[PDB]
C-alpha cells in the first residue's frame, strides 16, 4: 500500500516562497515606494527548494496564492477605507516595471489580478510555462540564470492617503500536477 | 569470462570481456528523435586517453559529448551543427590480477554540475576548466571526491546508472546512456549531457611489489547520432 | 526570402543568395558561402526569385544570416543606366507560428 | 499548431480604457462635481486602440468591468460610511447629463448599475450595438466622428457627507467574440 | 528558352538555361565500378571561380578533379583517400544580350596535357603550375592557344567532345564526361583525368559601349564517385 506516498502528494503543498511587502504613503517614500517586484523563483525559500531539487527535471502547473494583510505604521488614531492591490504576473520576458507609473501597468496582455482586501485570499494558476519540456533544476554548461516563471508585482491601487497604511503579500505555490527526470542525492546541507 | 567477442563499427576494433552483465540508464534505449544523420561514420567507437589509477588517485570524470570534441567525424558533426543530440555506449575496462585489490565507480550524471555553493552563480568556472576535452579532470580531497564534488555525500552517488568495477569480479564497465535533457535536441558545443565519473570505491592495494599502479580506459561509442542545420564548413 | 529584380530586361547576370544557419557567422568571401546553401539566380532568365529558410527560435541570442553575392556581375546591353536595383520580399511559412503574448505602447 | 495566437485571443485581454474621478463633497465644487462623463471611445488609450487598428472593420460584443477605491481627500481624521455608486450605460444618441441632478439621471430606459464599495468589481456587456454590420475603426470621407458605443457615468448615490471622499473608476474592456474585415499596416509611431 | 528548372543536389542550386543540347562524352554514362561511396555528400554543385571573358582574351583551361580540391566534402574523400575514381557534369553558362557576338570553345581533352615538344621529359611545368586550382589557367599568343597549348593546330581540337557556346544561340555549355583512364580507380591528388578548356573561336564585340567584357561561370558536379582506403584523418 503506497499512495500519500506517490509524487502527486509528495508537493501537494501550499509553501511560501516569498514574503514581499507594500505601501499607501502620502509621503514620498520612493525605497518601499507603493510598487513590490520579485522575480518567480523557488530559490529564495528553504523547504519548497530541498523537495524540488530531488531531481533534475519536472513540469508542473503553477498555482499561487496570496493572502493580504495590514495596517497602520504611524502610532496615530488616523484611518483608511478599505483597499485593493493589483497583483501582476508577468510571463517570463516582458518589461519588468520600476516606477508604478509606467505603461506596463497597463499591460493589455500580462493577467492581473485586483483584490479588496479582508477575504478570502487571492488565487490564481499557471500552467506548465517552460520554453522546453521540462523545467530543469539543475543545468550543466554556460548559457545561475534558472528558467524564470517571471516576476509578481504588487502595488495599493488606491490612491495616497493621510495614513500610511502598509501591507503583505505572502506568496504560496502548488505545484499540481507534478513530474519528475532522474534523481540526484539531495543537498546534504544548507545554502 | 573467456569467448569474447570483438565488434567493428566499421573502423573500431573491441574485443570486450566477454558481455558480463551491462547497464541501461533506467531500461531505456536510444532511439532516434521522432536532420544529418551521419550513421557509422560518427558511431564507432573512439578510445579516450587512458589514465593511471594509483594508490593515491581521488577519482577522475568527464563530460559527454565534451571529451568526444576532438573526435574525428563525431567531432565535425557537432563543430559543423547548431543543433545536435545523441546517446553514448560507456565502455570502462580496468585489468589487474589475482594480486590486486579495490573497486572502481562509475557513475552517469545526467548534467554532472561541478563545486560551488553559489548557487547565486554557477558555471562561474571558466568554459575551458568546465570542458577538459579527452584528457580528463580528477577530483580532489574543486571537485570534492566524498561531496561528487557538487557538494552531495558521495555515499548517495548510486542513485545514478552505474556499475562497480570490483576488482576481484568484471574487469570491465559497460553504461548505455541514451539522450536525457527536457530539449529535443541541443547545442553540443555549449551543453553537455552526461557525466561520467570514475572514483575509488575500494583503495588500490597490490601484493609486495608489481604494478606500483594499474591502467583503466575509456572507448566510448555514440548511439543513434542526428544533427541540424550544416553551417559554414570552416576547415 | 523572395527577391524582385529591378534591372532591365536586356540587362543579365547570375547573383547569389545564402543562408548559414545559426553558430555558422557572415561568410565573408563568395566561396565560404557558396559552399553552403546558396542559390544562384540568373537574371536574364526570370525577375522572382524564392529560398526558404528552414529552423529557428526565439526569446527577446544570435541566430542565422541570409546574403546576396554577385555570382557573375551585371551584363548592361549597349548605353543602359549602370546602376539598378532590388525588392526583396520576406513572409512566414505555413510551418510558422508564436507563444506568450505581450506588447508595447507609450 | 496555432491556437493562442487566433483573433479570439488576440483580444481576450482585460485592457484599461479610461480613469474617471469622481467625489462626495459636502462644500460646493462645480468643476469635478459628483457626476463624471466620458464618451465610450477606445481613442483615449495606447495599447487597445494600436490592436484594433490592424484591421479596418469590426464586431464585438462589448463588455466592461469597474474596480472602484477611494480616500478622504482633506487631511483630517474624519469618517463616512461605506458608499454606492450609479454606473449609467448609456447607448450611442440619447440625452448626456450635466448636473447630477436633471430627468436623464433617472433614465427609465438606460441600463445603470449600482455599486456598493469594498467588493467584486462592476461588471457588464453591450453585444454588436453597431449602425452598421461592422465597427470601422477606419472610414475615409465626410459625414473625426467615429461610431460612438455611447457615453459612461458615474455619481455617488450617497448624499453630501461632511467629510469629501474622492473616488476613481477604472473602466476595462473586453471585446468578446470579436471579428475583423481587411488589415493595414499598423501605425508606426504614437498618437 | 524560358521554363527552366533548378536541380538541388541536397545543398546547390541551379536554375539551368533550361535544357536547350546537352553533350555525353562518347555516348557514356557515368556508372560505379563494377570502397568510399560519399554520395549526395560530394555529388553537389561545386561553382569556380566566374572569370572574365574579354576582347583581348586567348582562353582558360582547368584540370579534373585539381579544380574541385579545394571543395569541401569531394575535396576531403580526395584528399583522405589513396584510391579514387569519380564522373563530372561540366555546366559552363555564359550570359550576355543580343548586342554581344562571339563564339566560345569549351572542349573535354582526357588528359589535358600542356607545352614542351621535350617528348624525353614531360611534366616538367612544376606541380603547382600544373595544377593552378579553381582559379583557373589561361593559354597565351605556355599554353599557345592555336596549338591547344600542346603543339596540335586547334583546328582539329574538336575530336574531343565539346559543344560551342554561340552568343547568339545557347547562353550554356553542358557536358558530361564519364570517367577515362586505364586505371579503374585513381590517385586523385597525383593524376588528372579530364581538361576543360574554353577557348575563344569568335572575338568578342560588344556595340558601341555596354559590357566592356562579359562573365563566363563554371559549376561542375561529380557523377557517382567512390574511393579506396581510408587514411590518417589529418585536420
Amino acid at each position: 500500500s503506497r499512495s500519500e506516498s506517490s509524487i502527486e502528494s509528495f508537493f501537494a503543498r501550499g509553501a511560501c516562497v516569498t514574503i514581499m511587502t507594500v505601501d499607501n504613503p502620502a509621503s514620498t517614500t520612493n525605497k518601499d515606494k507603493l510598487f513590490a517586484v520579485w522575480k518567480i523563483t523557488y530559490k529564495d525559500t528553504v523547504q519548497l527548494r530541498r523537495k524540488l531539487e530531488f531531481f533534475t527535471y519536472s513540469r508542473f502547473d503553477m498555482e499561487l496564492t496570496f493572502v493580504v494583510t495590514a495596517n497602520f505604521t504611524e502610532t496615530n488614531n488616523g484611518h483608511a477605507l478599505n483597499q485593493v492591490y493589483q497583483i501582476m504576473y508577468v510571463p517570463p520576458g516582458a518589461p519588468v516595471p520600476e516606477k508604478w507609473d509606467d505603461y506596463t501597468w497597463q499591460t493589455s496582455s500580462n493577467p492581473s489580478i485586483f483584490y479588496t482586501y479582508g477575504t478570502a485570499p487571492a488565487r490564481i494558476s499557471v500552467p506548465y510555462v517552460g520554453i522546453s519540456n521540462a523545467y530543469s533544476h539543475f543545468y550543466d554548461g554556460f548559457s545561475a540564470s534558472l528558467n524564470d516563471f517571471g516576476i509578481l508585482a504588487v502595488r495599493v491601487v488606491n490612491d495616497h492617503n493621510p495614513t500610511k497604511v502598509t501591507s503583505k503579500i505572502r506568496v504560496y505555490l502548488k505545484p499540481k500536477h507534478i513530474r519528475v527526470w532522474c534523481p540526484r542525492p539531495p543537498r546534504a546541507v544548507a545554502y | 569470462s573467456d569467448r569474447v567477442l570483438q565488434l567493428t563499427l566499421g573502423n573500431s576494433t573491441i574485443t570486450t570481456q566477454e558481455a558480463a552483465n551491462s547497464v541501461v540508464a533506467y531500461g531505456r534505449w536510444p532511439e532516434y528523435l521522432r536532420p544529418t544523420e551521419p550513421d557509422v561514420a560518427a558511431c564507432r567507437f573512439y578510445t579516450l586517453d587512458t589514465v593511471s589509477w594509483t594508490k593515491e588517485s581521488r577519482g577522475w570524470w568527464w563530460k559527454l559529448p565534451d571529451a568526444l570534441r576532438d573526435m574525428g567525424l563525431f567531432g565535425q558533426n557537432m563543430y559543423y551543427h547548431y543543433l545536435g543530440r545523441s546517446g553514448y555506449t560507456v565502455h570502462v575496462q580496468c585489468n589487474a590480477s589475482k594480486f590486486h585489490q579495490g573497486a572502481l565507480g562509475v557513475f552517469a550524471v545526467p548534467e554532472m554540475c561541478l563545486a560551488g555553493d553559489s548557487n547565486t552563480t554557477t558555471m562561474h568556472t571558466s568554459y575551458q576548466n568546465a570542458n577538459p576535452g579527452e584528457k580528463g579532470g580528477t577530483f580532489t580531497g574543486c571537485p570534492v571526491d566524498y561531496l561528487l564534488g557538487n557538494g552531495t555525500l558521495l555515499g548517495n552517488a548510486f542513485v545514478f546508472p552505474h556499475q562497480i568495477i570490483n576488482l576481484r569480479t568484471n574487469n570491465c564497465a559497460t553504461l548505455v546512456l541514451p539522450y536525457v535533457n527536457s530539449l529535443s535536441i541541443d547545442s553540443m558545443v555549449k551543453h553537455n549531457n552526461w557525466g561520467i565519473a570514475i572514483l575509488p570505491l575500494a583503495p588500490l592495494n597490490f601484493a609486495s611489489e608489481s604494478s606500483p599502479e594499474i591502467p583503466i580506459t575509456l572507448t566510448i561509442a555514440p548511439m543513434c547520432c542526428e544533427f541540424n542545420g550544416l553551417r559554414n564548413i570552416t576547415l | 526570402f523572395t527577391f524582385l529584380f529591378c534591372g532591365s530586361m536586356m540587362a543579365t547576370g547570375k547573383l547569389l543568395v545564402s543562408y548559414a544557419p545559426p553558430g555558422a557567422d557572415p561568410p565573408k568571401k563568395r566561396k565560404e558561402a557558396m559552399l553552403g546553401t546558396h542559390v544562384i539566380w540568373d537574371i536574364g532568365l526570370q525577375s522572382s526569385c524564392t529560398m526558404v529558410v528552414p529552423w529557428i527560435s526565439n526569446t527577446t541570442t544570435e541566430g542565422g544570416y541570409i546574403s546576396v553575392f554577385y555570382q557573375t556581375r551585371i551584363v548592361v546591353p549597349l548605353s543602359t543606366p549602370r546602376e539598378m536595383d532590388i525588392l526583396g520580399f520576406v513572409s512566414a511559412c505555413n510551418d510558422f507560428s508564436v507563444r506568450l503574448l505581450r506588447d508595447t505602447t507609450h
